[PDB]
C-alpha cells in the first residue's frame, strides 16, 4: 500500500481527495475465496488516541470508510477529507477480510501525515 | 354441484401480459404516504375503484376515512394518513370495458410503505464558515439499502 495525497499543508476550509493505492500480492494464493476484502481507514492525532467514527469538529468525510478492494489487481479508493479546525493529522489503514470482529489480519504501517493551519 | 371441497387443483388461470389492466405502486415521495396507480390502456377506459380493505382502518383518509373511488384517473396520489400500523391492504377494482365486453378485475394488493432511509442531522458552526454533517441510516433492521446520490 502507498498513500497518494494532494497537499500536506492545507488551510481549514478546503476539500481534499485522499487516494490510497493497494497492490494485492502473489501470496494471496492461500485463499481466493472472498475476492472482496474490506479495509478501514483510521485517523490518528499524531500524538496518540485515534478519533472516533463521529469525528466531530475534527475531520469530515463522505460515506463509510470501509470501501472494499479486490484480490485481483491494483484497486484504488478515495475519501474527501474536508478538514475543520486542526493541525498535524495522520492516516493509516488496516485489512479486515470480512465484517466481523477478529476478521482483521494485518495492520499496515504507511502513516502519511498532513498538517492543517 | 361439483362438491369439490378438496382433493384437486383449484385455480388454473394466469395474469399474463399484453392486455390492458391496472397497476398501483409507490415511488418518489417526501415523507408523506401516498400511492400511484397506472393505466396502460387505449380508447376510453372507464372508471375504477380504490377501496380500503383493512380490518380496522389504520390506512385512513384525511377527514372522513373514505375509499374515494376514482373516475377516468390513470395516475394520482392518494395522500392518506397513518392510524398506527406498518402494514395494509388495498382491494382495487377497475371496469375496463374495451369494446362490447364489460371487462373488470379485482386485485387485493398488500402494500406496506414505512420509510427506509432514516436520516438525522448535525451542524457545526465556526467563525463565518458553516458545515453540516448528515447521519444516514436504514429504518428496518438487516434489510439493506443502496444509495447513489445525495
Amino acid at each position: 500500500v502507498q498513500l497518494l495525497l494532494d497537499e500536506p499543508k492545507v488551510k481549514v476550509g478546503e476539500i481534499i481527495n485522499l487516494k490510497i493505492i493497494t497492490e494485492p500480492t502473489s501470496t494471496c494464493r492461500r485463499k481466493q475465496n472472498s475476492t472482496v476484502n474490506f479495509l478501514d481507514i483510521v485517523i490518528f492525532d499524531s500524538k496518540t488516541s485515534k478519533i472516533l467514527p463521529r469525528s466531530n469538529r475534527r475531520i469530515l468525510y463522505n460515506g463509510s470508510l470501509t470501501k472494499p478492494i479486490s484480490t485481483t489487481k491494483v484497486s484504488e479508493i478515495n475519501l474527501e477529507i474536508i478538514p475543520i479546525e486542526k493541525g498535524r493529522y495522520e492516516f493509516s489503514v488496516c485489512i479486515s477480510k470480512s465484517n466481523n470482529q477478529d476478521g482483521i489480519i494485518q495492520f499496515d504501517s504507511e502513516n502519511v501525515i498532513l498538517s492543517v493551519i | 354441484c361439483k362438491e369439490s371441497t378438496k382433493v384437486l387443483v383449484k385455480q388454473a388461470h394466469n395474469l399474463n401480459l399484453g392486455e390492458y389492466a391496472l397497476e398501483l405502486k409507490s415511488v418518489q415521495s417526501d415523507a408523506l404516504e401516498s400511492l400511484q396507480v397506472e393505466v396502460e390502456v387505449q380508447k376510453n377506459i372507464g372508471n375504477m375503484k380504490n377501496l380500503p380493505v383493512s380490518f380496522s382502518m389504520d390506512e385512513i383518509q384525511a377527514r372522513k376515512r373514505y375509499n374515494t373511488p376514482f373516475e377516468n384517473v390513470r395516475l394520482e396520489y392518494y395522500l392518506l394518513d397513518q392510524i398506527t400500523a406498518f402494514d395494509l391492504i388495498i382491494k382495487t377494482s377497475f371496469t375496463k370495458k374495451n369494446d362490447q365486453g364489460t371487462f373488470g378485475e379485482t386485485k387485493k394488493v398488500r402494500i406496506q410503505c414505512y420509510l427506509q432511509l432514516s436520516v438525522s442531522v448535525e451542524d457545526i458552526f465556526k467563525k463565518d464558515i458553516f458545515f453540516f454533517k448528515f447521519l444516514l441510516n436504514s429504518s428496518v433492521r438487516e434489510e439493506p439499502v443502496i444509495l447513489y446520490s445525495s
